[PDB]
RNA sequence: GGAGGUAUGACAA
RNA sequence: CGCGGGGUGGAGCAGUCAGGUAGCUCGUCGGGCUCAUAACCCGAAGGUCGUAGGUUCAAAUCCUGCCCCCGCAA
RNA sequence: GUGGUGGCGAUAGCGAGAAGGAUACACCUGUUCCCAUGCCGAACACAGAAGUUAAGCUUCUUAGCGCCGAUUGUAGUGAAGGGUUUCCCUUUGUGAGAGUAGGACGUCGCCACG
RNA sequence: UGAGUGUUUGUACCACAUGUACAGGAUAGGUAGGAGCCGAUGAGACCGGAACGCUAGUUUCGGAGGAGGCGCUGGUGGGAUACUACCCUUGUGUUAUGAACCCUCUAACCCGCACCACUAAUCGUGGUGGGAGACAGUGUCAGAUGGGCAGUUUGACUGGGGCGGUCGCCUCCUAAAAGGUAACGGAGGCGCCCAAAGGUUCCCUCAGAAUGGUUGGAAAUCAUUCGAAGAGUGUAAAGGCAGAAGGGAGCUUGACUGCGAGACCUACAAGUCGAGCAGGGACGAAAGUCGGGCUUAGUGAUCCGGUGGUUCCGCAUGGAAGG
RNA sequence: AAGCGACUGUUUAUCAAAAACACAGGUCUCUGCAAAAUCGUAAGAUGAAGUAUAGGGGCUGACGCCUGCCCGGUGCUGGAAGGUUAAGAGGAUGGGUUAGCUUCGGCGAAGCUCAGAAUUGAAGCCCCAGUAAACGGCGGCCGUAACUAUAACGGUCCUAAG
RNA sequence: GGUAGCGGAGAAAUUCCAAACGAACUUGGAGAUAGCUGGUUCUCUCCGAAAUAGCUUUAGGGCUAGCCUCGGAAUUGAGAAUGAUGGAGGUAGAGCACUGUUUGGACUAGGGGCCCAUCUCGGGUUACCGAAUUCAGAUAAACUCCGAAUGCCAUUCAUUUA
RNA sequence: GAAGAGACGGAGCCGCAGCGAAAGCGAGUCUGAAUAGGGCGAAUGAGUAUGUAGUCGUAGACCCGAAACCAUGUGAUCUA
RNA sequence: CCUGAGUACGGCGGAACACGAGAAAUUCCGUCGGAAUCCGCGGGGACCAUCCCGCAAGGCUAAAUACUCCCUAGUGACCGA
RNA sequence: UACAUAGCUGAUUAGAGGUAGACGCAGAGAACUGAAACAUCUUAGUACCUGCAGGAAGAGAAAGAAAAUUCGAUUCCCUGA
């Protein structure tokens, strides 16, 4: 139910980053804005 | 066509609808694709489409035709929806339908002015006159007559190439079908051979499931009396290290090693005997995993003093005077069901309409409810239901428990409680409405269909059920048989 | 016309 | 004080694993049949499942305790 | 003298009582605008200056509450010993808490105005 | 371990036929040509049978017949017919092939069957009969069974040992006012949760008691006063917090990337805190805070595999495999 | 007079003479003759220079009266439809390479090579029946009588059977 | 004369197979292995421990650290002790200011009956049981408004030693 | 060449340059976007051949000591 | 025209190569199947292409190397019942 | 069983067997042990047994080693390590 996640940027389909959610609570794919060192910007990083 | 070690789940989902599944068939298997409701056929269809992320691997090198196919503008004309999403020939399309049983002026209405009867039918011609691609035939028999599922029959016996279908219908799928995969609870299954074959095969495997078990835990019971009884007379061989301080001499005793000994050996027995045990309950707990554990149904029937519930006198009823069906006249008693039934595109959702008053067409003759009479209601058309659950049960005045007891008896499993009628398989949204029917207190029920888009399990409840009870209906099936265990009060409108 | 065979009911009065 | 197995209408029992809203048989009560009784037939009554709470949309069931019964020990 | 703003373990506080508004602080009149009230211009915010300082706010009294707090003496206890050794005692040194005597209804500054 | 027959048939050629949506002269296979084309080398067109079949019919077989014909043009339909071929689905056949399977054969193999000879031999080798027979047996490979047999395993702590209990982590006491400190000493918890229960900005302060008030009670909710925490702080206990870490509302995602002086603890492996720098941001007017939560549990080596990326390598070279 | 074993016999050379072993008898089971079983790599041999009234194996153990119920489970025997079931045959397709094309990208014949699908494929397992002198197994609770006790009797649950 | 040890024979006891047979005897691998016991030989001098932590299929074994010894090296002489100074810390003690336990008394919500009144409605009393408040008195390892002596850390502080 | 010393024999060994997984760069290198910071290293410098002693490893490795295991063979003159 | 055929090779099962199927080249054994031959064949550590090197499936071949029951001549910081 | 073959007989030809408790090719092939248990693995292709032998044997004139366009049959020592 509560799973650990990797996100991903949309962009370079880099994964950059580990977290939490419950599937209850947060049922659509999480999405946030981080930064991609790959390209050294704030991306829309979603789950995957 | 190959599945290597596929695990997927939608992003609702708290557990995995399939994992690490591992198999293998081709273009030239005809293969059926059977499980309950909410196991993953249509999923697993849009997976071999490449549609969503499927985690694992998949091969295929084919091009692919999945039945339904996705309509926008039900507004606009038949035409022009069908040539919207895939053109082709309309003589084509003619003789398609024409060897079913349709007229083409269909075609120059609109698309929802049609029946699922009709629905079915065309997009099923627009299957038929594909030709290279690999058909995915997800219910095609629900909303159609024998005639229709005749043909199609023919249509699929004829077929050279293979297919892939989802049916929940026995006769139909044994009829065409050779291979078959099973959506199984906890696994996965494939065959050689057809529904009956499974059945069989199924019914064998949850014998030996449930011996095995019996065995396990006699067993186990067996075991467990014997331990505590080796170490019940260990403790009292411990006993004899020591004395009693009432009675003199009893102690001063020796060799209490040997003694401990002793009794440490009938432990070890004890424990030897328990070890064995714990292994049997390891064996025990890879058992009862594809099983159902079917449920019976209830139904909040409250009759009354009306022992004439509803009336129609010479009732012909139609379209800009295209009256389209010959003048009936009948009555619903209390305690009786009314079977009404012929083609597709008879009008008896036109009749429903015309009883519950939304009729937009022409009326002819006379149709009599009683005074302050309550209907439940399962219709032909329920893609109107949205939204969360426990706001379905606000929007229609219902008790929110029994509602979600009705789904879970109906086999919708309660993780599904949290996802949204949009979200849901048609079966499952199907169980909604019967379900809100279930629970609405009621006199009459009218029933348009429910007996479509559901499991062989459901089917058996519901005849159960209504042959227990016995409360005022009418009723509009195509399952003949069904209509047979039940009702002999049958009623064939025609024009 | 007739012959042989072919469930429970107290005791006494 | 501990370890196992029990507490479901008056009796005996399922249902507990797998939550889906209390049932099988006998018995009791009432009315019928009978000259009368039994049997038989038609009806009803009798339990939120030992108890106080949690979890849940919902608990006899899952969890936590508390109180009784049968074995051992004690 | 009032207002603002800081430091010092409230010894500063809490309560009660008296007086004052010169400027000031305040209440106070409203919602016109910036802005706001899971409702309300009560609070926030804005604008004003009819009225009263009643209250708040200042200054004074009050040792009632709370705070601080000795000295003495004791318990405890480091070290050195003794005894009749689950404890008790002796020498030396330190030394509370409690209970008080008593203090205490403020001290130190900076700035603006009168 | 070879000679056949037959069947189920797979494939491939080659000849055969059969193609009925709806409307429509009507049983319209697609395609182009198509208005010409056929007949004593037996027309028109009748009779009986056969195949298929949607039961309307098509075709053929045989009999009669002895001269004529079919269509265009036009109507419906997407398409109109006759006739030519390119032909295509479907199912009949010939032939060649490939498999599976049953029977038949004998010539391989076999006979602890007889007779003859070597030979005085119940061995054996040959020969002649007979029997079985391409099976068995043997070899290789594979599956099931296999204590018949073999090699091995079968924790520790412990007021002997054994059972019970415990083994990793967090909190308190024990623990003797730094830290540390044992016991099968006393009490409890953990093997998660939260997408806001985080961050920032702004604002607010609780519990209970008294009084009064309708259902409304002992007690819901409203109002005033009392009210220093007697509440709450996701979850145990301790410590701490009302300058809030508690509570509420906006904007967001710093629950960022690379790092990291230096300290604490430490046998090692590990663990903990961390200012500050750089990049790119959130909030806020700005100061400035933000590298998760209130602090301390919510976890486990290496090996081995899996997924994604990579400017790394690539057995002479280029790749690839594989790292 | 009692127990055990029917008996005569055999037995732990060197602590046990026995109620232990055997025994005749009984029963079950296997085996059609190149028997079955066994020794052995195999030849070969015993069985037998025998042939179901013979032989081997298991159990019981003279004689007499008997030998009850259970085939649900574990085995065995037989059966057979269906599913599943290895190697092997089968070879579809997919990667790697590259003649050549390209538009740089990239695509890609033949050949070779690396993995190899569908299909086919026995016994066996799941299944049906039988079998207990085969392995083994053979219950609880509640009331119920005209003194009291007790229960011929009844109810109920389970069992494969009690 | 025959059966020979992964075996034979066994009227079956773990029995016999050349005076010890749960697998003979002998030779070789072989100086098997032994975290186990026993032993390990002349002298003097300098210095001189530990029996503790952690981890360990680990617990009478081992590894690292700790404690010892020897050699080198450098460093604002850090080390040890005593004094002065300043700090952290909540122990013995004491106390009830919180959390629990607890005695007696005043009062009492509330809970008991008895009676009158009963629609069971309102009382009045056993100096009935008694929340809660308050007075006085107590109590604590897992209570603290308080709080030492000691011990600990540190001082380009002092003295003495090394 | 006395069973010698010694001569010849430079193949090879160590050290003088390290850093990084490696490509590769080089008193620098790696991490990193990075002249950042940090790690490892250099400017600080000394090694090598032989002998000798302490210690460790592989060989029985300090001496004795098992029951036992395996592979040949010998035994039915005892006893079954 | 010839230049080593049931051979090389491949599949299955096993071994030896330092190399325990592992990406496993190379060599050998059993079994079954099963090539071409000078524009040919094998190897260069899966494998393909290019290049290079070599030409199996037939045989022999001294020397340097190991060891001493023995014979002769001897030697020892080897023993001395 | 006719041709003959087998068989029998006679002349010929060369093998047997043990050494040297040592060396080396081949066949077959352990375990204790080590891994602090143990099964892969190790001990170890060792010990043992057997066959073939010769003074030596075995290997041996590239379907090679390399990457140099280059070395030129095996074996053995050092080194690589
Ligand atoms: N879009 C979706 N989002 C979330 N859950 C979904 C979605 N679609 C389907 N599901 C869930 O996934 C499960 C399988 O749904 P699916 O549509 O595959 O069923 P199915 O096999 O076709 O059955 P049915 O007989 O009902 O058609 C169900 O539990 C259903 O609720
Ligand atoms: N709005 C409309 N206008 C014209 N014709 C209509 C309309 N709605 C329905 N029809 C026709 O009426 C006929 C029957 O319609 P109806 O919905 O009653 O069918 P039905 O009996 O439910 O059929 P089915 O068995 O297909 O479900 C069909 O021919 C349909 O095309
Ligand atoms: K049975
Ligand atoms: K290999
Ligand atoms: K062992
Ligand atoms: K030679
Ligand atoms: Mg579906
Ligand atoms: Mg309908
Ligand atoms: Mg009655
Ligand atoms: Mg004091
Ligand atoms: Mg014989
Ligand atoms: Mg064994
Ligand atoms: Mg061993
Ligand atoms: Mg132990
Ligand atoms: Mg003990
Ligand atoms: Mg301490
Ligand atoms: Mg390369
Ligand atoms: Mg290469
Ligand atoms: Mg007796
Ligand atoms: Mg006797
Ligand atoms: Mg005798
Ligand atoms: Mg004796
Ligand atoms: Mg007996
Ligand atoms: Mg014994
Ligand atoms: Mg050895
Ligand atoms: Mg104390
Ligand atoms: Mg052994
Ligand atoms: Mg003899
Ligand atoms: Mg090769
Ligand atoms: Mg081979
Ligand atoms: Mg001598
Ligand atoms: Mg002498
Ligand atoms: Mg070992």
């Amino acid at each position: 139910m509560r799973v650990n996640i990797t996100l991903e940027c949309t962009s370079c389909k880099e994964r950059n980053y580990l977290t939490n959610k419950n599937k209850r609570n947060n049922p659509d794919r999480l999405e946030k804005q981080k930064y991609c060192p790959r390209e050294r910007k704030v991306t829309l990083h979603r789950e995957t | 066509i190959e599945l290597k070690q596929l695990s997927f789940a939608y992003d609702n989902q708290e557990a995995l609808l399939f994992d690490q599944a591992n198999i293998t068939m081709d273009t030239n298997w005809k293969l059926g694709l059977i499980g309950r409701n909410g196991r993953g056929k249509t999923t697993l269809l849009r997976l071999l489409q490449k549609q969503l992320d499927y985690q694992g691997e998949i091969l295929h090198q084919v091009d692919f035709v999945y039945f339904p196919q996705t309509v926008a503008e039900e507004q606009q004309l038949t035409y022009y929806v069908l040539q919207e999403v895939t053109s082709f020939e309309q003589w084509k399309l003619e003789r398609e339908l024409t060897l079913l049983n349709v007229d083409p002026e269909v075609l120059w209405r609109p698309f929802s002015s049609l029946s699922g009867g009709e629905k079915t039918k065309v997009l099923l011609g627009l299957l038929f006159i594909e030709e290279n691609a690999f058909p995915l035939i997800d219910q095609p028999t629900n909303h159609l007559d024998l005639a229709g599922r005749q043909q199609v029959a023919e249509y699929l016996k004829k077929k050279k190439h293979g297919f892939i279908l989802v049916s929940h219908d026995r006769a139909f799928v044994d009829e065409v079908v050779d291979h078959i995969l099973a959506i199984e609870k906890s696994q996965l299954t494939l065959y050689q051979g057809n529904f009956s074959i499974y059945e069989e095969q199924k019914k064998l495997r949850d014998a030996f499931e449930l011996a095995e078990n019996e065995k396990i835990k006699k067993e186990v019971n067996r075991l467990k009396e014997t331990a505590r009884k080796k170490a019940e007379w260990s403790m009292n061989r411990e006993g004899d290290k020591y004395g009693n301080a009432k009675e003199k001499g009893s102690g001063a005793i020796f060799d209490t090693g040997a003694i401990g000994a002793r009794a440490a050996r009938v432990m070890k027995r004890s424990k030897h005997i328990q070890q064995r045990a714990e292994t049997q309950l390891a064996e025990k707990e890879k058992l009862l995993k594809d099983l159902e554990y079917i449920d019976s149904l209830s139904m909040d029937y409250q009759p009354t003093h009306h022992k004439t519930l509803l009336t129609v006198e010479e009732l012909r009823l139609g379209y800009e005077k295209n009256w389209l069906f010959a003048p009936i006249s009948f009555s619903i008693n209390a305690g009786e069901i009314v079977g009404i039934t012929g083609k597709n595109g008879s009008g008896k959702s036109s009749l429903i309409q015309y009883l519950l008053d939304n009729f937009s067409g022409d009326s002819e003759g006379e149709a009599t409810l009683a005074h302050q009479l309550t209907i439940s209601y399962v219709r032909q058309d329920y893609e109107d239901n949205q939204g969360t659950l426990s706001e379905f049960a606000e929007k229609n005045q219902l008790d929110y428990t029994q509602f979600l007891n009705n789904l879970r008896k109906l086999g919708m499993e309660r993780a599904v409680f949290t996802n949204r009628i949009e979200q849901m398989s048609m079966g499952q949204r199907k169980k909604v409405e019967v379900a809100k029917s279930l629970s609405q207190s009621a006199e009459l029920y009218i029933w348009d269909q429910p007996l479509n888009y559901l499991d062989v399990f459901n089917h058996q409840q519901l005849e159960a059920l209504i042959l227990s009870v016995k409360p005022a209906m009418l009723v509009i099936e195509h399952d003949a048989h069904f209509m047979k265990k039940i009702t002999d009060k049958k009623i064939v409108l025609k024009s």
